[PDB]
């Protein structure tokens, strides 16, 4: 780290001088929780079939999105007090923060 | 190959079919999935972990980007006067478009075969994703190159790098001001605000800034606001004829919507003027994301909601409770327990039906069935995981606007003055924009002023 800078580095390198890839692109997420897979360390809830997660089985994630997050189109609700800008503030915004890279 | 491919073997995690599904009658399908890059591939020795490929830091990343080689492709390096490339095919009624990308395999060239447009390049990949995002990036774009033709009239001795760097600083200070003062206030509501964001004092190297694994899935509470279309206005700010109210599964990655239907200008006016989804328990998200997510540009319609899902168990999140017990909150163990935390018995009863216990519940299925905090959008545990990764990216950033040394008092007091509608009045043919606070104004004529009566960022502090 350069003693002295005005501005930002691209990568977020060097703005945390004890810890200079604190807030870095292209570096592993913080955990604030230890995970939870299957197998301890890399397989993830559902993947085995019949391994119960906590006493129970796994719901499939379609089937929780079918009977939870399902409803009629036309009942939608306007918000009174939020504009949609406020919807697409938070997906900018979301996209200055993080993207989870797949292969 | 995950993307036609059921068969579950490394790297895929395809999403099964229920019997009676509501759209998916062949039960041999799925929703193709593909599980997150690990932190450390093939490890027998870590516990797995996901990747952040951007700057966790509120710096306009997703216009300047995260990567030194993309951030000079982004830059017009055939002049010294600081400014982002720009589209060389189209223009937005004279004004500036995004530059297009170089793709091998285009999804913008799928949703209209015969106009030919690609996607649009910017810091972030995800730009072309919907029109409504590729409309606030264009934006972003345009108010960059706004201030770094405003410093070189004011400092004509400074080069290209000082003119890039002093207007990158600018937008980005911008982008933290709307995010903090604007918008997380109306996210979190007045207490949790408080709680959470109490009065800034200074820069703490000791806050780590990252962004913890469980955000990038509670962040997804804003599928809870998506509306099922794009609202297009006119001039008068009425509906664009003859369509005004495209279906968003019509949308996802339609670039040539933005290049060959108006540009931006009818886009932003119906962000304005057009009331967001509200989240009620018995009306979580909508089907043009639940059903048909990127229908035009893949072989089958995916669920949004659903993929959420399978993310947090494919980043080994903890359930519901772990993430109530850690956020300080009392933790349900039976159906009339989560009853009285939902204030709605029936929710508990479906979530008890799907998940057993309440220790289950994946964080963004938990986290969006929560009542929401008063003059918020979010519940309890929600607006706990959301402030304290705010809290973190405000306190442990040292180019915080606000940190001393960053801006001069002079400097900071005239940056107090930007506000969103603003903006749009600065790159835009809009004349008439919302009152502040844009994310809470959603009526014309209403909640609207003209452009005349909001005074512009005043940038002589800036002189050398
Ligand atoms: C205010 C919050 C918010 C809004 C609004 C939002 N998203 Fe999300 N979305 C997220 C976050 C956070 C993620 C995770 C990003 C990451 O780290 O990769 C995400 C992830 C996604 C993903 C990846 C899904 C997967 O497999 O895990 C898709 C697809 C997506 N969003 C589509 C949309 C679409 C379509 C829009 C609207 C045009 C949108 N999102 C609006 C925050 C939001
Ligand atoms: C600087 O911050 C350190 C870390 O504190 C933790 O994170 C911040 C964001 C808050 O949520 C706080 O409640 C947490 O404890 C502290 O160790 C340190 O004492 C702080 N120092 C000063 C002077 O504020
Ligand atoms: N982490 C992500 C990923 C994407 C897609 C890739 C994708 C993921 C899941 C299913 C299908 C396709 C993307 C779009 C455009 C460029 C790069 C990526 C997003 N689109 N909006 N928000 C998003 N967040
Ligand atoms: C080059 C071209 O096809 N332009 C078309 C126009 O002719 C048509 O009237 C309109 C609605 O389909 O869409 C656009
Ligand atoms: C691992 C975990 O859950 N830790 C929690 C902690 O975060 C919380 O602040 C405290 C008080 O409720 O109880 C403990
Ligand atoms: C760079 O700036 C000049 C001057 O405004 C302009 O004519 C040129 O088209 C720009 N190039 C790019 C790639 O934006
Ligand atoms: C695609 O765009 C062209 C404009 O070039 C338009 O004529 C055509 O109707 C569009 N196709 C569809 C299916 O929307
Ligand atoms: O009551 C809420 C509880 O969690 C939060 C913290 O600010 C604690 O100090 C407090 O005791
Ligand atoms: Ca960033
Ligand atoms: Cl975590
Ligand atoms: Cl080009």
């Amino acid at each position: 780290c350069p003693e002295q800078d005005k501005y930002r580095t691209i990568t977020g390198m060097c703005n945390n001088r004890r810890s200079p890839t604190l807030g870095a692109s292209n570096r592993a997420f913080v955990r604030w929780l230890p995970a939870e897979y299957e197998d301890g360390f890399s397989l993830p809830y559902g993947w085995t079939p019949g391994v119960k997660r906590n006493g129970f089985p796994v719901a499939l994630a379609r089937a929780v999105s079918n009977e939870i997050v399902r409803f009629p189109t036309d009942q939608l609700t306007p918000d009174q007090e939020r504009s949609l800008m406020f919807m697409q503030w938070g997906q900018l915004l979301d996209h200055d923060l993080d993207f989870t890279p797949e292969p | 190959n995950c993307e036609t491919s059921c068969v579950q073997q490394p790297p895929c995690f395809p999403l099964k079919i229920p019997p009676n599904d509501p759209r998916i009658k062949n039960q041999a399908d799925c929703i193709p999935f593909f599980r997150s890059c690990p932190a450390c591939p093939g490890s027998n020795i870590t516990i797995r972990n996901q990747i952040n490929a951007l700057t966790s830091f509120v710096d306009a990343s997703m216009v300047y980007g995260s990567e030194e080689p993309l951030a000079r492709n982004l830059r017009n390096m055939s002049n010294q006067l600081g400014l982002l490339a720009v589209n060389q095919r189209f223009q937005d009624n004279g004004r500036a478009l995004l530059p297009f990308d170089n793709l091998h395999d285009d999804p913008c060239l799928l949703t209209n075969r015969s106009a030919r447009i690609p996607c649009f390049l910017a810091g972030d990949t995800r730009s072309s994703e919907m029109p409504e995002l590729t409309s606030m990036h264009t934006l972003l774009l345009r108010e960059h190159n706004r201030l770094a033709t405003e410093l070189k009239s004011l400092n004509p001795r400074w080069d290209g790098e000082r003119l890039y760097q002093e207007a990158r600083k600018i937008v980005g200070a911008m982008v933290q001001i709307i995010t903090y003062r604007d918008y997380l206030p109306l996210v979190l509501g007045p207490t949790a605000m408080r709680k959470y964001l109490p009065t800034y004092r200074s820069y703490n190297d000791s806050v780590d800034p990252r962004i913890a694994n469980v955000f990038t899935n509670a962040f997804r509470y804003g599928h809870t606001l998506i509306q099922p279309f794009m609202f297009r206005l006119d001039n008068r700010y009425q509906p664009m004829e003859p369509n005004p109210r495209v279906p968003l599964s019509r949308v996802f990655f339609a670039s040539w919507r933005v290049v060959l239907e108006g540009g931006i200008d009818p886009i932003l006016r119906g962000l304005m003027a057009t009331p967001a989804k509200l989240n009620r328990q018995n009306q979580i998200a909508v089907d043009e994301i639940r059903e048909r997510l990127f229908e035009q540009v893949m072989r089958i319609g995916l669920d949004l909601p659903a993929l959420n899902m399978q993310r947090s168990r494919d980043h080994g999140l903890p359930g519901y409770n772990a993430w109530r017990r850690f956020c300080g909150l009392p933790q349900p163990e039976t159906v009339g327990q989560l009853g009285t935390v939902l204030r709605n018995l029936k929710l508990a009863r479906k979530l008890m039906e799907q998940y057993g216990t309440p220790n289950n519940i994946d964080i963004w299925m938990g986290g969006v069935s929560e009542p929401l905090k008063r003059k918020g959008r979010v519940g309890p545990l929600l607006a706990c995981i959301i402030g304290t990764q705010f809290r973190k990216l405000r306190d442990g950033d040292r180019f915080w606007w606000e940190n001393e040394g960053v801006f001069s008092m002079q400097q900071r007091q005239a940056l107090a003055q930007i506000s969103l509608p603003r903006i749009i009045c600065d790159n835009t043919g809009i004349t008439t924009v919302s009152k502040n606070n844009i994310f809470m104004s959603n009526s014309y004529p209403r909640d609207f002023v003209n452009c005349s009566t909001l005074p512009a960022l005043n940038l002589a502090s800036w002189r050398e």
